[PDB]
């Protein structure tokens, strides 16, 4: 035996076409491990979840785990060098991160796949001895009030937090998880506590080896990651800590029957109903809360959105059952309204109930289960094989819930048909126990509540009894009917043997006026699968804001008008993305093969045919106003949209859109169609499980169904323009300032513009970049603490590039730019003094990066995606790049950066966009010249000249 | 259609 290891797992189930080998095991500790061994993997991988989070914080001390887990990554005994773990990472072509929720604290890194052991000997002492230093704490906490900020004034969270505010407040599920400066440092300093002592007391008591689960995935063989894992895990300490369980419901009699009416932030307009439900969690193998969900969440003929649909009174609904923690759930139903929606909620709720009263009166359904059943099975046979960091961290988190051998099944085949559950769950959705909650503007002025941590403004009214009583007597309505059979349920899975003349890469398999068809057979994956994509071109989709409105609103009211259809066919894994872009159209269609040209010639035939409802029109088109407008409300790092708007030849800015939009009439929305039918040039991907004869049928299925119902001509190849960036001058320095209305911090971008694309100027940027990368985020976060967003790397756009820097922070844009140019200095010395081996691990990092491999279809077919909208088509790219890349020297990166990045550069091209908050040992800093300020992004963009546009390969 | 946490290092 073995006195390290507890038990060995069983057979861990997977999928016959999973080739990765499996291990579970149980450790003396307690720790439960899954091993995972791919001799393929270009990166290794490790996760490490302990089954503690914020509902264990001190009730004195919120947010002490989440602020635990920043700790940790900033030095421990072994390893005492606060970026020691981060700097190995990216010398070594890896990245971590990890993050706290009620119950969990989940670490996760990948890593270039020879250096695993490495990687995961400096993880595991975040699980023995982290220093907690002092030093590190009092600045690091500000990354997380940073984070907090960030947050405020977003809906979503603000609405999180609401709810736990309006349950029990003795209840864990009150407390506020993210913590702030005032929560970890101001408060606690007020009442003598020392913070380092509580983090190290925390990390103590809670965690313990019992109550943590590790996944490992490397090329190592199954025995050699298991020597690996008891090596380094045996000796995490056993503290024997009962697994915290909250078996009474936040959801009281008293919190029950109680209307919400909230202020919102952006100009929305939505109504969520929630119903308080035991945990459904130990019911893995039957489901009844997903059964319900589906049936409840539909989207098809007879559902319950229909109806609201056909009303007018919503758009979209979320239905279904959503976690709390071990002992309670939540069963919700969610909609957006309408205008007139909002004055019919009572309405709305009452057709909520008569569409459940249904269910009751039908009786649970082993048919609906069935295919459920038949789905999930299909699923997860064909499940796309995972990138390894988000694969560990996933399976660390649910080995906590199921035996060690069902972890990869678990969540997805369903085996107990349970009506008994079925019923029970739905008994608890009943008008005695929902609680109500209207987000609306509206209500501005009219709330006299207000949430202390994000200040949310609301008001709490009981709901009549009356109201509850006519929802309790709801009964059938004749709108609302069962789903039928899913007919695009996949039943052909057959994959088609390899062409004698398939390619590695994509081939030109037609080029004609009207199209242009890049074709590859799938040689790597062999699941039943494949991805069409297509752009239509049409300079009429964007020749002014009107037009470029009528693109957006024409195509919104075609995927508005194929819902009811296409939805069976998303249940059924096959799905479509259909946009508006600045060149015309852009059309994706994925997964199962199987049915694919059905729902295909369907759109075409839809889009070209398009008969739009008035209704629909009004509404949608009500939508989009508030939609522009809540732009308004986006994060300050706005700071990316007016760089976008001020580098590209053409671009229409959110304000002239709003401003034609009301020039957008049904008239002039039907005399557009016809005409950006009436010419096109189509570029296509077909990529997968497909023959070249299906593919030039495809191909040629869409330009006859144009052809045929919308007359559709080719365009002229000069037609075919594509926008260029706007060429800074030599030595410029160009700042546009704008203020973010909402928000109360600061957004920059700064772009260091260099040339054109090409494979020497591509390496030198992305090894720079490289080498960079980490020391910026230890710079200018870790030790000056400027934000919680801290990003740095290469700007691509229209065939130029050069390097970004993007924060936010409540510092003004003026001192963050100070302190970006005194890092700059950094690095250069930095570099001068760093080994030309320290030179060549970069290098290496950075080809491990470029060069690994797609482990999915859709991940191969974005970087030939890639290659054609960008009109490079270089499809062997990395090799070249990366040959290339071996072949630079210190000495070249030295002066690449003297002439083109330097704060005295003869050739340094910087744009900056500051973005001011609403309310507007450290390193030598360069003086730096006076700013020509933008006034007008036009006048800016004339008095420029325009790059050229990069030839294809 | 059928169906918060906080990050990062
Ligand atoms: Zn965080």
């Amino acid at each position: 035996n073995n006195p390290a290891i507890k038990r060995i797992g069983n057979h861990i189930t997977k999928s016959p076409e999973d080739k990765r080998e499996y291990r579970g095991l149980e450790l003396a500790n307690g720790i439960k491990v899954l091993l995972i061994s791919d001799p393929t993997t270009d990166k290794s991988s490790a996760a490490l979840d302990v089954h503690i989070g914020s509902l264990s914080d001190p009730p004195n001390i919120a947010g002490l785990s989440h602020f635990l887990q920043h700790m940790l990554f900033l030095g421990t005994k072994k390893y005492p060098k606060e970026n020691e773990y981060s700097q190995f990472l990216s010398e070594h072509a890896g990245s971590s991160n990890a993050f706290t929720s009620g119950e969990h604290t989940n670490y996760y890194f990948d890593v270039s796949h020879e250096h695993l052991e490495g990687a995961l000997d400096r993880f595991a002492q975040f699980f023995l001895s982290p220093l907690f230093d002092e030093s590190a704490k009092d600045r690091e906490v500000n990354a997380v009030d940073s984070e907090h900020e960030k947050n405020v004034m977003n809906d979503a969270w603000r609405l999180f937090q609401l709810e736990k505010a309006t349950g029990n407040p003795k209840h864990p599920f009150s407390k506020f998880g993210t913590g702030n400066k005032y929560t970890l440092e101001t408060r606690p300093n007020q009442e003598g506590i020392d913070v380092r002592q509580e983090l190290l007391k925390f990390h103590s008591a809670y965690y313990s080896s019992n109550l943590m689960a590790v996944v490992v995935l490397g090329r190592e063989s199954l025995d050699d990651l298991t020597n690996l894992v008891v090596k380094l895990f045996s000796e995490v300490e056993n503290k024997n800590v009962p697994l915290p369980e909250f078996p009474e419901h936040p959801f009281q009699e008293e919190h029950l029957k109680q209307l919400y009416k909230i202020v919102p932030i952006k100009d929305i307009r939505n109504l969520y109903v929630t119903f308080p439900i035991p945990d459904l969690q130990k019911y893995y193998k039957s489901n009844p809360g997903h059964y319900l969900g589906h049936l409840i969440g539909h989207e098809g003929p007879g559902s319950l959105l229909s109806e609201l649909k056909s009303k007018g009174w919503v758009n979209t609904l979320v239905g279904g059952q959503k976690e709390g923690a071990r002992g309670f759930m939540f069963f919700i139903i969610n909609v957006d309204l309408t205008e007139e929606g909002l004055l019919h909620v009572e309405d709305i709720i009452l057709h909520m109930f008569q569409y459940i009263q249904k269910l009751r009166a039908e009786g649970p359904q082993e048919w609906v289960f069935q295919e459920l059943k038949d789905l999930n099975a299909v699923a997860f046979r064909f499940k796309d094989k995972e990138r390894p960091r988000g694969y560990t961290s996933k399976i660390a988190g649910i080995l906590h819930y199921y035996p060690l051998e069902e972890v990869l099944t678990a969540e997805y085949l369903l085996e107990e048909f349970r009506p008994d559950l079925i019923e029970m769950v739905l008994d608890k959705l009943r008008p005695e126990n929902v609680r109500v909650a209207i987000v609306s503007k509206s209500f501005e002025g009219k709330t006299d509540r207000t949430e202390e941590w994000y200040g949310t403004q609301y008001k709490q009214e009981a709901i009549p009894d009356e109201v509850i009583k006519k929802w309790q007597n709801a009964d059938l309505n004749g709108k609302f009917k069962l789903p039928t059979k899913n007919e695009f349920i996949p039943t052909n899975f057959e994959i088609l043997p390899l062409e004698k003349e398939a390619t590695p890469y994509p081939a030109l398999i037609k080029d004609t006026a009207m199209s242009k068809l890049w074709f590859k057979q799938d040689d790597k994956f062999f699941l039943p699968k494949a991805n069409l994509n297509f752009e239509f071109f049409s300079p009429f989709a964007y020749v002014d804001p009107l037009h470029s409105n009528m693109a957006y609103l024409y195509l919104e009211l075609l995927k508005d008008s194929l819902n009811e259809y296409a939805y069976a066919a998303e249940l059924a894994g096959l799905s479509y993305d259909l946009q508006n872009t600045i060149y015309g159209m852009y059309l994706s269609v994925k997964g199962y093969n199987d049915k694919q040209p059905i729902l295909l010639k369907k759109i075409i035939e839809k889009m070209a045919t398009f008969e739009i409802d008035e209704k629909r029109f009004e509404i949608i088109k009500e939508a989009y106003m508030r939609s522009l407008n809540n732009f308004r409300a986006e994060q300050p790092h706005h700071a990316m949209y007016y760089l976008r708007l001020l580098m590209t030849e053409v671009a229409w800015t959110k304000d002239e859109l709003k401003e034609a939009l009301d020039d957008v009439t049904l008239p002039r929305l039907k005399a557009f169609i016809p005409q950006l039918l009436s010419r096109l040039h189509i570029e296509a991907l077909l990529h997968g499980n497909i023959t070249k004869q299906a593919a030039l049928g495809i191909m040629q299925m869409v330009e006859d169904t144009l052809i045929e119902h919308a007359h559709t001509k080719p365009l002229l190849p000069s037609q075919l323009v594509r926008y260029r960036e706007v060429q800074l001058p030599d030595r410029g320095w160009f700042v546009y300032q704008q203020r973010n209305e909402v928000h109360n911090n600061s957004g920059i971008e700064i772009y260091y513009q260099t040339d054109m694309q090409s494979t020497s100027e591509n390496m030198f940027l992305e090894l720079f970049a490289q080498i960079i990368s980490e020391p910026a985020f230890n710079t200018l976060r870790t030790k000056e603490q400027l934000g919680y967003i801290v990003f740095s790397g290469p700007r691509r756009a229209n065939g130029i590039q050069g390097l970004r820097f993007i924060i936010q922070s409540e510092k003004p844009p003026h001192y963050l730019e100070s302190r970006v140019e005194a890092f700059l200095i950094t690095m250069e010395k930095s570099i001068e003094d760093m080994t030309e081996e320290a030179f060549q691990k970069h290098i290496q990092a950075l080809a491990i990066r470029r060069l690994d491999k797609p482990k999915k279809l859709s991940a191969e077919s974005a970087k030939y995606y890639g290659e054609i909208i960008s009109q490079q088509y270089n499809f062997d790219r990395d090799n070249t790049e990366v040959a290339y890349l071996k072949t630079l020297t210190k000495e070249d990166i030295i002066k690449f950066y003297k002439e083109m990045l330097a704060v005295d550069a003869p050739r340094r091209h910087k744009v900056s966009v500051h973005v001011l908050a609403r309310e507007m040992n450290l390193s030598q800093a360069p003086a730096l010249p006076q700013p020509e300020v933008i006034q007008n992004m036009t006048e800016f963009k004339r008095g420029l000249p325009l790059f050229p546009l990069v030839k294809p390969h | 259609a059928y169906r918060l946490v906080d990050t990062l290092q």
